[PDB]
């Protein structure tokens, strides 16, 4: 039993404790596990729930303590398809409008994300003094085309992440005069158009609207992005 | 569809001079030029950079180390520029011979110069470590970066300082040379009976492989949910969004468990620092406690 | 059991094969058609490993080793005990790896996320097939593949490498190593940076991503950004594995000497090749 053996044995003991620690740290969200009816599950696993920690959020936004009582804080328009557990829950209405499945959105705070100085992180370029397109194709003015190869509108502005100097949304003007935001990660900027494969032209108007023309809240971002991503599954019939 | 590997449309605005906190603004340079090239992949802004006493000390000390190895290579090249470029990768600055032991009395051309270079490298790295600490401290951040850096310094300290001292000879240190330090690594394994059978070497490999596994998982995961703003991980920690939920659920459905937006970065930092943590232990035991890892391994 | 927020995502759809026949979960695991395939190959391959252990006469995991056929068998089939089990297990392993990736794709579709994860996993599969399929076939014998054993497969790495002197001198091997080291360097920094912002000094509010950018500009004068670092991490780990398969597919197929000799073109350029002095003069 030399020093090397003692070292490799000590390390494996240390590693087991590290894993136990890492796994509990990754249980501060979504636990305790629930049954499909919302009640707590009997089998919660061999790892206990971690003890609460507290983050102090900047800009007087309060404090978050995790773990804590969980809540969706929104209705879920789904229904069981089987007595036993493990089967899909089927939408009871329009999943895109009800925000379920790939169209899901989380009930985040109805507030905009802020930068280090307390200003809105995301802003339309028309309201961002000094910002411009420096490389690539400028999409402003281009027609926006859906997966049905119809035009839904034209790009009128870009919403930029100012601290990161990055384009995050295209503001698209619809045929009826209003506008919507399109995630930058879900569009294709081409030479003569912007193509959105996730939605059909007649589904742009259904994108959730923002309540202020110069800012977007975390809740609105989740609703907008969820709706667009949900189009990949629920707008497939009109995809040419 | 769009994959978000390269930016489609770059946008540029007034340079970001950065957060202030308790940073001494006197030691920050001006802003450098923007790089459209880097803008396709990340941020295009270069600078500003902070330059205090440690940074100046580290930088100067690091250039002396670089210059010391250099004049040696020029000396081995007979001061001929052609021979220099030809044999650049073959030049080597070796430590003192075993006969000098741990003495600093080796002449310059028989390990004396290797000791001078090692001194400059020693100051450059440790002063740079203090830099990673004070830079986080000036901004009120945690010191995770400084502690992760210690793990790399640990292996570096074992290879060229701690283990040689325990062996009683600077000749056990690594030489300064492209090809020469590769050869040193090969001979080290052969002398100690195959490092494949050093269990701390095998652990080190598992964590090296595991770092590429985990960063591919995490990088791919964040890009897959960047359509939900998933890379804004700090705000996803303070206010879980659909990005964090879809990411966690993909892996739960795939392999039976999942991480949180914060907890995945504790997996990452530990996966990485354990590479050099176990490696430094494995090297430290080679020759001091175990002469032959293969033979030692058969008895267990 | 479900996570508190999980039910709203457990909808039907997204499969590629079988429609809704395999569209369900077993505990946390999603099945799908390719989950059944994965289970089929994995169970079959594990039974063969257990059988190979019986033919070998041990149930010690540290000793079990399934060897490929002898070189004389070329690329033909071999008897089970004489390499056939390695062949069938290799087929099962490939089946499981591929089924696993297509299962991930089905999960991406149901969750409406990108396909980046299975795409990255395909690179690890490519590296495996490079060592057990592409390189053996190009060399003309399954025996050039590596054995399935905890320790014997390390001896293979050593035997193969030392056939070409010091494998360190394989120039593609250097590039792959550079990416492996840089990847771990980047993973450590990224994990440390997020934690340092989310867990600041005592008596301090949570930091912002601007603090992360400012910290790295202060440190090395450049910050790649929150998005770029995840692009970078993906690129570093994949490029490492890419140049790994590259440094092996060329070994024994278009290069047969010791890898140090590959560096002679630089040294022996007819102009400075004869200049006296230096290391090579
Ligand atoms: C990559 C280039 C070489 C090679 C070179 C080396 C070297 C050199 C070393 C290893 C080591 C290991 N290798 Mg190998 N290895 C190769 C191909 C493989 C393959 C494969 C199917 O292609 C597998 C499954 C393994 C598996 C393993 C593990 C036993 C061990 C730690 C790896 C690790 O944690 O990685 C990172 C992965 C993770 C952190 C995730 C967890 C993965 C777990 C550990 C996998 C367990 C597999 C299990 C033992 C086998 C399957 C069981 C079935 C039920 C039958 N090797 C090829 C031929 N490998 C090390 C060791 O200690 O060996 C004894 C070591 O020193
Ligand atoms: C013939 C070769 C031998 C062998 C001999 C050795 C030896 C000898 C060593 C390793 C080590 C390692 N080997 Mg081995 N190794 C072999 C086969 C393998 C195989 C394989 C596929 O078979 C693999 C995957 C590995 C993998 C590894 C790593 C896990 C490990 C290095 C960790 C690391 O991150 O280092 C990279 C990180 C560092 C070196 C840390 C340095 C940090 C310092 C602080 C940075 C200085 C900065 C400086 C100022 C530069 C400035 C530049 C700026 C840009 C300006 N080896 C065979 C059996 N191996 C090491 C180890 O730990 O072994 C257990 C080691 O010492
Ligand atoms: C771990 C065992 C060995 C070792 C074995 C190897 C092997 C094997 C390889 C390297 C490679 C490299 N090594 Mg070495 N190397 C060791 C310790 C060091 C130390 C040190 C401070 O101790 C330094 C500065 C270097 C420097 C370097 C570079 C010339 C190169 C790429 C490094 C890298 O990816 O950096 C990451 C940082 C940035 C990219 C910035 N090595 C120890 C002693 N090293 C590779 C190379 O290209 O060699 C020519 C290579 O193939
Ligand atoms: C004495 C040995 C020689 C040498 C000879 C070789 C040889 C020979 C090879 C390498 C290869 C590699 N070497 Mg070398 N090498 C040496 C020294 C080193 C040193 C060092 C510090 O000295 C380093 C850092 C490296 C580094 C490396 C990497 C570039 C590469 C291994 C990664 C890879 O391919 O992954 C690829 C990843 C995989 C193969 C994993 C795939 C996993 C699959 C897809 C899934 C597995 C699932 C699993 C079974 C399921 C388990 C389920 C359970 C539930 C857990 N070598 C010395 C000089 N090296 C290898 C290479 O390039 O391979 C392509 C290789 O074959
Ligand atoms: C977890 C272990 C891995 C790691 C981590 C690591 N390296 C680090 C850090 C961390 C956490 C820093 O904070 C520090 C840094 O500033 O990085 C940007 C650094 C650093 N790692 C560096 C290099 C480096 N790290 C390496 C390896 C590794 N670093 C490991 C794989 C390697 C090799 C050979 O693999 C190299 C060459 C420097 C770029 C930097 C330290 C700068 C320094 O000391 O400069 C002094 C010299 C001059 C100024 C000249
Ligand atoms: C390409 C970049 C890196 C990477 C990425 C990567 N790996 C991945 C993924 C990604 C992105 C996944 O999505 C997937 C995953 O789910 O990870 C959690 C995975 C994965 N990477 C894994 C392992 C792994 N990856 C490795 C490497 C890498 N993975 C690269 C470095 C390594 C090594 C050695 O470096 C290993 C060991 C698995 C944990 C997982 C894939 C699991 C899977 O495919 O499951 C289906 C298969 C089974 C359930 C069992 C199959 C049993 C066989 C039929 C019998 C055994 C055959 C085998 C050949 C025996 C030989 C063993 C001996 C060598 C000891
Ligand atoms: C920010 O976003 C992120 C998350 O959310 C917020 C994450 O959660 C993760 C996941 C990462 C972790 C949880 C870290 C730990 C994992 C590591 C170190 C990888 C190494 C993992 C392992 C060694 C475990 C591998 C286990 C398996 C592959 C499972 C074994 C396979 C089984 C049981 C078979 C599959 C089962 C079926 C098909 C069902 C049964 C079928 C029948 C027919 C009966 C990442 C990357 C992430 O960025
Ligand atoms: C025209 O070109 C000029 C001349 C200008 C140049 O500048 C060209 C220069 C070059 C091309 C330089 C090229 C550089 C290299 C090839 C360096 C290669 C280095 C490595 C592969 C890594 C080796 C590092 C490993 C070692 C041995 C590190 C030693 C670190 C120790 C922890 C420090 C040990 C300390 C000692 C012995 C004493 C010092 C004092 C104390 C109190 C500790
Ligand atoms: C101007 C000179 C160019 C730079 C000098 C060379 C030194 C960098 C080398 C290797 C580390 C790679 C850096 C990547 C690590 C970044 C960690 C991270 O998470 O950064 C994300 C973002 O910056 C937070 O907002
Ligand atoms: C005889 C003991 C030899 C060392 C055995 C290894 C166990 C300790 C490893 C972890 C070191 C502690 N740390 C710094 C990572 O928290
Ligand atoms: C069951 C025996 C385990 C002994 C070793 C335990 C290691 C704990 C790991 C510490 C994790 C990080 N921490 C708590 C230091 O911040
Ligand atoms: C290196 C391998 C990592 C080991 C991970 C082991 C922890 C898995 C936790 C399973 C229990 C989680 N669950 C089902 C209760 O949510
Ligand atoms: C040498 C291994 C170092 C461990 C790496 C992980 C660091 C965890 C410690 C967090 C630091 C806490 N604090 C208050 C200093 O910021
Ligand atoms: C933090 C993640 C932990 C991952 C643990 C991976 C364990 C790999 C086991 C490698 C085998 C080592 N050994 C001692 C047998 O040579
Ligand atoms: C050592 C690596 C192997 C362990 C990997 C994790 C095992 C599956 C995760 C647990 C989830 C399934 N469970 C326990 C809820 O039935
Ligand atoms: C499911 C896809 C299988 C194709 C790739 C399999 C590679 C292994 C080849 C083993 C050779 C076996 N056999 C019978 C052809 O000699
Ligand atoms: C050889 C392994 C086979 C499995 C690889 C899986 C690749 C998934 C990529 C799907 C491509 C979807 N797309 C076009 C949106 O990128
Ligand atoms: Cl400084
Ligand atoms: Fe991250």
């Amino acid at each position: 039993f030399d020093l090397a053996s003692l070292a490799i044995y000590s390390f494996w003991i240390f590693l087991a404790g590290l894993i136990y620690y890492l796994q509990t740290e990754n249980m501060r969200e979504g636990y305790p596990l629930e049954n499909e009816d919302g009640t707590p599950a009997a089998n919660q696993g061999p790892f206990p729930l971690p003890k609460p920690k507290t983050f102090i959020l900047p800009h007087g936004r309060g404090t978050l303590t995790v773990p804590g009582p969980e809540s969706e804080d929104r209705p879920i328009a789904l229904a069981r398809t089987a007595v036993s557990e493990g089967f899909p829950h089927a939408p009871t209405g329009d999943p895109m409008k009800d925000g379920v499945g790939p169209a899901s959105w989380v009930a985040r705070r109805d507030l905009p994300e802020l930068d280090g100085h307390g200003h809105n992180k995301i802003k339309p370029m028309k309201a961002a003094a000094g910002f411009h397109v420096s490389a690539g194709k400028n999409p402003i003015g281009l027609p926006v085309r859906g997966c049905d190869l119809e035009i839904a509108g034209k790009v009128v502005d870009i919403w930029v992440d100012i601290p990161e100097q990055m384009a995050r949304f295209l503001e698209v003007e619809l045929k009826d005069g209003s506008t919507r935001l399109l995630p930058m990660q879900m569009v294709k900027v081409q030479s003569n158009r912007v193509h959105v494969n996730a939605l059909s032209s007649d589904l742009f108007a259904g994108i959730p609207t923002i309540k202020s023309p110069t800012e977007v809240t975390l809740l609105e971002e989740d609703k907008i992005c969820g709706y667009v991503a949900g189009g990949l599954m629920y707008a497939a019939p009109k995809r040419k | 569809e769009y994959q978000n590997i390269f930016t489609q449309v770059q946008v540029r605005g007034p340079a970001d001079l950065g957060m202030t906190e308790d940073v001494n603004l006197a030691n920050r340079s001006g802003v450098g030029p923007f790089s459209t090239l880097l803008g396709w992949f990340g941020n295009a802004q270069l600078g500003p950079i902070y330059l205090g006493s440690l940074g100046v000390l580290s930088l100067f000390s690091g250039l002396m180390w670089f210059f010391t190895i250099g004049i040696w290579f020029w000396y081995q090249a007979g001061w001929n520029p052609a021979v220099f470029l030809r044999d650049l990768f073959f030049f080597s600055l070796e430590p003192p011979a075993p006969e000098y032991g741990l003495s600093f009395a080796a002449p310059l051309k028989e390990g004396g110069l290797w000791l001078i270079a090692s001194f400059f490298m020693f100051v450059a790295v440790w002063s740079w470590w203090g830099r990673t600490y004070l830079r986080a401290q000036a901004l009120g951040m945690g010191k995770h970066t400084a502690w992760a850096f210690l793990s790399a310094i640990w292996l570096w300290m074992v290879l060229g300082f701690i283990r040689p001292i325990l062996m009683g000879s600077w000749s056990e240190a690594v030489p300064y040379g492209i090809f020469s330090h590769l050869d040193w690594t090969n001979n080290f394994s052969l002398v100690h009976g195959n490092l494949h059978y050093n269990p701390f070497h095998g652990l080190s490999i598992a964590f090296l492989y595991g770092s590429a596994l985990l960063f591919a998982m995490h990088g791919a995961t964040i890009l897959a949910v960047s359509r939900f703003g998933g890379e804004r991980e700090l705000e996803q920690i303070a206010d879980r969004g659909t990005a964090a939920e879809r990411a966690a659920l993909f892996w739960r459905w795939t392999m039976g468990f999942n991480a949180t937006m914060e907890g995945i970065h504790r997996w990452a930092i530990w996966m990485a620092v354990l590479v050099t943590l176990t490696g430094g232990i494995g090297i430290l035991l080679s020759g001091t406690v175990v002469d032959n890892w293969y033979v030692w391994g058969q008895n267990h | 059991a479900l996570l508190s927020f999980e039910r709203k995502y457990r909808v039907p759809g997204g499969t590629l094969v079988g429609g809704n026949l395999f569209d369900f979960w077993v505990g946390p695991f999603y099945v799908g058609f390719f989950g059944v395939a994965t289970f089929f190959f994995a169970a079959l391959g594990i039974i063969l490993i257990a059988w190979s252990a019986v033919l070998q006469g041990t149930w010690n995991p540290q000793l079990i080793s399934v060897y490929p056929p002898a070189l004389e068998y070329g690329l033909g089939g071999a008897p089970l005990a004489k390499g056939g089990l390695w062949q069938i297990i290799t087929i099962c392993a490939t089946g499981a790896f591929v089924s696993w990736a297509l299962r991930e794709v089905e999960i991406c579709r149901k969750l409406g996320i990108g396909y980046h994860i299975p795409f990255a996993f395909a690179f690890a599969i490519l590296a495996y097939l490079t060592l057990v399929l592409f390189r053996p076939v190009m060399m003309g014998a399954w025996g050039y593949a590596f054995p399935y054993g905890i320790w014997t497969h390390l001896d293979w790495v050593s035997n193969t490498g030392y056939t070409y002197g010091n494998f360190h001198y394989n120039p593609a091997h250097m590039i792959a190593i550079t990416f492996f080291f840089t990847n771990a360097l980047a993973l450590a920094l990224h994990g440390a940076l997020v934690l340092s912002a989310a867990n600041p000094e005592k008596g301090k509010e949570m930091r912002t991503p601007d603090h992360e950018d400012t910290f790295f500009r202060d440190l090395v004068g450049y910050s790649i950004g929150t998005l770029g670092i995840h692009r970078l991490g993906l690129l570093l780990s994949l490029s490492a594995v890419f140049f790994s398969a590259l440094c092996m597919i060329i070994t024994g197929t278009i290069w047969f000497d010791q890898w140090v000799d590959w560096w002679q073109w630089w040294v022996k350029l007819p102009w400075w090749a004869n200049i006296p002095g230096g290391i090579n003069g």
